[PDB]
């Protein structure tokens, strides 16, 4: 319910469930034999995304969660030149 | 590595998925670290450079899953009069098998087959359920 | 009915009647219609078979009745089309049997039976019975027909057989090529007789030959056509490669006068079939050693990284015989280049003067003198005519030469019907390993199996080139056994556990 | 005696025995897939093999192309030198 | 689904997809405006049943969606139009799509009520985002992302 997300790097980005079930892969992997349900770890291994990229993963869970029902104007998420290209390929493994 | 679109041999990680695959349709005991590499294996072989080999993972699996539901077909009509409790039991393993592949092939799913008359996978298992252990056993599973 | 219920009733009410008036009228009957259903099938009436089709169709289980009927009379009339020939030209009417069943029973369907594709698939599941039909405790006879059905079109011949028929016939065969479900075995004798009608020019068009590979291609994936589309790509750059070579000779420092003049085909090892199993070590004559170290010498120098395999077994030549008055000119084999040169030097030569000029094996000896001794260029000096320890061999003088441009290699373009089994054990050894790896594959990456499932196993990765047979697989689980790859379980010999 | 001309047949491998391209998984003497298609514009010689440190093989257009955005070996994730 | 498959496109670009969800296609003077008027859910429906590029750029960029929210009577016929933009967005037309001026759809709304459907039935996607920057800072971003991430960023 506070699942753990682990970068390539070994970062763990710990965040809440309902902030990273927005993405759909992430939906996946806690999904199937891959559940565990004894609100332990809810431990996922990102052996490609790395650290410096999951954080602004992470970062968007949070802002989309937050505003996901504004309509009024939210701030644009900032995503940095060296970011994006690699936020990309991230965001597509990890559907929305 | 990366989620760069590198250059991955289909027989390799083909192999490497179906050891996984093939526990999870017949619910046996699959690790995190193995579950969540086989979603990498999969965009891998979704997004293979230089030309993407979706369509041959589809059509690899589909000729898995037909080759699977055949067994249980030939194991659940070897069984003269048990036959219902062999078919609800391996319906209870393959519906679960066939939720859990559906949630595995996620990105197979959204990114290439809904991106295209083809069928997602956790459809695809459960209309070959169909067509290969109850329209078979339609006249021998009613009868009793 | 339905014209009834439109103008009586409501539109929901529309399909339930219908359906009220089937399973009173034909589901009820299903007994009746099912076992007149063979005897509509058996005679071929068109007008009852389309009403059997749509009235069957309604009902829920009447069906798949007529779709196995229709399979088992497919089935049998391709037995009866195709199991009375009886040589002649056997591969030729094959092919057309069954690609004249297969033409009559899928206009029938599309035409008659709505062209419902659950027919289409029993036709193909009747063809591929009725190709696949081989003799009780025997070996299938299919790959082969067809693959001498391509080598018998796809040959030079003056029998009229025009280019612009070719390209639309082969397209029919591929629909009965797709049946054969044993095409490793296609495979190896088309690269086997493609190798010969590439080799010695045999090709009627090298653009129909190339159209035959994209063929195949299509129908079974670009692995299928690997060896064999580089086996025509190297026969199509082999001659740029000898023009390359022609102006080679003249680029170097000193005019080297070959005295020959040098139409090399050099081939992939990897594709072609050519293996030369023997040593069989060629002692080169003076006018070929120069040549072969020279060219050998070219690769060294511009293609770099290719090792030389030369084989003297495909190769010929024309040698003047100027001892006998020159009669007209000959076509030779490379072998017995050894054997007549030294009848240059000396004229009666025997055993112990022809072994220091050939040094290879006995059987390659006695079957290249018995080339020469029965076409009449060397003569038994002794009365002892039978090969001896001596066998003392002369050139005949009396004898000459009639035909302008003599051949003594009419033997070399005959496929003789021994290296067929040799063949087929090649196919037979190579499925042997293909299987040893695939059970190797499956077992170390499960870990556990049964012995009724591990073979279905096998047969769902061995299903892409061939039919691997139960009996066969039960021996080659026993040589993982040998290998100590595999062993039978302690608790039950059903399960298998990797060692 | 002599001879007016020889017909001769050899068969060439590599030292190195590779078959295909990794990349295209097209055979290396094989036209790449990229050069498969219109083949008026090619002329058959352009899809020289490139070998490397790695003593691995590629067709020349695909390795030219993979290296153009990366600097990595295909099979093996090392550094890729031209040999 | 065999015509889509042959592409049939008009001389503006305007592919079958574009022509149903627009009211701008010509509708003759007998008695066919009185049955088959134009957007319809029911034909859009029906083109999405049999396999249509959704996502079918004409060439002044725009795509059903950009076509769909310029809708006029977007009130009287307004379930007609909310089915339609459901629709849309359930066979993966892109909300955030760039035609050649770079006008979102919600840049093309001119209506209070396809601008809210639209946004209603939108998501937040971190693609678009990061599609956004990529476009925006003219990154090249050719053979470094996957096959189906080119034509991604391709609409934004
Ligand atoms: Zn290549
Ligand atoms: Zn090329
Ligand atoms: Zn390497």
């Amino acid at each position: 319910m506070y699942v753990k997300l682990i970068s390539s790097d070994g970062h763990e980005f710990i965040v809440k469930r309902e902030h990273a079930l927005t993405s759909g892969t992430i939906k996946a992997m806690l999904s199937g034999p891959g559940q565990f349900a004894e609100n332990e770890t809810n431990e996922v291994n990102f052996r490609e995304i790395p650290s410096h990229v999951l954080s602004k993963v992470c970062m968007y869970f949070t802002y989309k969660v937050r505003y996901t029902n504004s309509s009024t104007e939210i701030p644009e998420f900032p995503i940095a030149p060296e970011i994006a290209l690699e936020l990309l390929m991230a965001a597509n493994f990890l559907d929305c | 590595t990366s989620l760069k679109p590198r250059v991955v041999d289909f027989d390799e990680t083909w192999n490497k998925l179906l050891t996984t695959i093939k526990a999870v349709v017949m619910l046996e005991y699959v690790e995190r670290a193995t579950w969540n590499d086989r979603f990498s294996d999969i965009y891998a072989l979704c997004v293979a450079y230089p030309e993407p080999l979706g369509e041959r993972l589809y059509t690899e699996t589909k000729i898995f899953l037909e080759n699977h539901v055949r067994h249980l077909h030939k194991r659940v009509l070897e069984s003269e009069e048990q036959v219902l409790v062999m078919y609800h039991r391996y319906w209870e393993e393959y519906s679960k098998g066939a939720d859990y592949m559906d949630c595995l092939y996620r990105y197979l799913n959204t990114q290439f087959i809904k991106k295209n008359p083809l069928m997602e996978i956790g459809e695809l298992a459960l209309d070959m359920w169909r067509k290969l252990m109850v329209e078979p056993l339609q006249a021998i599973l009613i009868r009793m | 009915e339905e014209i009834r219920c439109r103008k009586y009733l409501h539109p929901s009410s529309y399909t339930k009647v219908i359906h009220e008036c089937q399973q009173r009228m034909v589901a009820d009957h299903l007994q009746f219609l099912h076992a007149e259903c063979h005897n509509i099938i058996r005679q071929e009436k068109k007008n009852d078979m389309a009403n059997m089709y749509v009235l069957l169709r309604a009902v829920s289980t009447g069906l798949p009745h007529m779709i196995q009927e229709l399979q088992n009379h497919i089935h049998d009339e391709g037995l009866r089309a195709t199991s009375n020939l009886t040589q002649e030209n056997m591969p030729t009417l094959f092919v057309e049997s069954v690609l004249e069943v297969h033409g009559k029973f899928v206009q029938l369907i599309n035409t008659v039976l709505n062209g419902d594709q659950h027919f289409m698939s029993a036709l193909d599941k009747a063809l591929t019975s009725v190709v696949n039909y081989r003799e009780p405790k025997s070996v299938c006879k299919a790959p082969e027909l067809l693959a001498k059905y391509c080598d018998n079109l796809l040959k030079k011949s003056a029998k009229g057989m025009t280019e612009n028929e070719v390209e639309d016939r082969l397209t029919s065969f591929i629909t009965v090529f797709k049946y054969i479900d044993d095409k490793d075995v296609f495979q190896k004798f088309y690269a086997r007789m493609l190798a010969k009608r590439l080799i010695h020019g045999l090709s009627m068009s090298m653009d129909s030959e190339e159209a035959m590979i994209n063929k195949l291609k299509q129908a079974c994936g670009y692995e299928f056509t690997s060896k064999l589309h580089r086996m025509y790509t190297d026969m199509s750059v082999s001659a740029d490669l000898n023009n390359k070579f022609n102006n080679f000779i003249k680029n170097q420092d000193t005019v080297i006068d070959l005295g020959i003049s040098f139409q090399i085909y050099v081939l992939q090892a990897g594709a072609w079939p050519l293996t030369q199993a023997p040593s069989s070590t060629f002692a080169i004559p003076q006018e070929l050693e120069k040549s072969v170290q020279m060219f050998e010498l070219f690769y060294s120098q511009h293609f770099s990284g290719r090792k030389l395999t030369w084989l003297h077994y495909l190769c010929t030549g024309e040698v003047k015989m100027n001892y006998l008055g020159k009669p007209y000119v000959a076509m030779v084999t490379t072998y017995q280049m050894a054997v007549l040169l030294a009848f240059n030097n000396s004229e009666t030569v025997s055993y112990k003067e022809l072994q220091d000029s050939t040094q290879m094996n006995e059987k390659e000896l006695t079957k290249t003198i018995k080339s020469l001794l029965d076409v009449k260029m060397i003569n038994h000096d002794s009365e002892k005519e039978d090969i001896d320890a001596e066998s003392s061999f002369s050139l005949n003088m009396n004898f000459s030469s009639k035909r302008t441009k003599f051949k003594i290699t009419t033997s070399m373009q005959k496929d003789t019907p021994q290296e067929m089994e040799q063949t087929r054990s090649a196919v037979d050894e190579d499925r042997k390993m293909y299987l040893q790896a695939a059970i190797v594959r499956i077992m170390k990456a499960r870990k556990v199996l049964r012995h009724n499932a591990l073979i279905q196993e096998v047969i769902s990765q061995s299903r892409a080139r061939f039919n691997p047979s139960i009996s066969m697989i039960k021996k080659c689980i026993e040589v993982l056994i040998d290998k100590q790859y595999i062993e039978r379980s302690q608790a039950s010999a059903d399960e298998y556990s990797y060692v | 005696f002599e001879v007016k001309k020889w017909n001769a047949v050899a068969l060439w491998a590599w030292d190195i025995v590779v078959d295909n391209c990794a990349i295209c998984r097209n055979h290396i003497m094989d036209l790449c897939i990229e050069c498969q298609a219109n083949q008026a514009s090619a002329t058959s010689e352009e899809c020289t093999v490139a070998w490397g440190v790695c003593n691995h093989a590629f067709h020349f257009h695909c390795i030219s192309r993979w290296l153009k955005t990366r600097q990595v070996c295909p099979l093996d994730n090392r550094e890729w030198e031209f040999q | 689904y065999n015509l889509i498959h042959l592409d049939p496109r008009t001389r503006e670009g305007f592919t079958l997809l574009h022509l149903a969800v627009n009211s701008n296609t010509p509708v003759d003077d007998f008695h066919t405006n009185d049955v088959c008027s134009f957007p319809n859910a029911l034909v859009t429906k029906l083109l999405l049943d049999c396999g249509a590029e959704v996502n079918a750029v004409d060439n002044e960029g725009n795509s059903a969606l950009h076509i769909i929210v310029q809708y006029n009577r977007p009130i009287s016929d307004f379930l007609t139009l909310h089915s339609i933009i459901i629709s849309l967005v359930e066979a993966g037309a892109h909300t955030d799509m760039t035609n050649k001026q770079n006008k979102t759809p919600l840049d093309k709304s001119t209506t209070g009520v396809s601008e809210i459907l639209l946004k209603t039935q939108m998501k937040m996607s971190l693609k678009c985002l990061a599609a956004r920057a990529v476009r925006a800072n003219d990154i090249n971003y050719q053979d470094q992302i996957p096959r189906t991430l080119e034509e991604f960023v391709g609409f934004h």
